[PDB]
């Protein structure tokens, strides 16, 4: 797992590119898989 | 200015742009 530069991220399977910085929002336990307003996947829980 | 006042880069982050006005306010 890489962070800090742009990568075509495929995590779960889902995919996208973009550059992952680091995490606040702190996932209601169970949750996994973050959106926004567009909800254009604002987060995502490595989960390897 | 102070009464009259309003994610922006957000929409950004998808193809939105807002251009600067060519006349900022200083010079208004
Ligand atoms: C070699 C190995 O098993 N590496 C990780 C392990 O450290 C981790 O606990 C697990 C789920 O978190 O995913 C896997």
């Amino acid at each position: 797992l890489v962070k800090n530069k742009c990568v075509n991220f495929n995590f779960n399977g889902l995919t996208g590119t973009g550059v992952l910085t680091e995490s606040n929002k702190k996932f209601l336990p169970f949750q996994q898989f973050g959106r926004d307003i567009a909800d254009t996947t604002d987060a995502v829980r490595d989960p390897q | 200015f102070n009464k009259v006042t309003l994610l922006i880069c957000a929409q950004k982050f998808n193809g939105l742009t807002v251009l600067p006005p060519l006349l900022t306010d200083e010079m208004i």
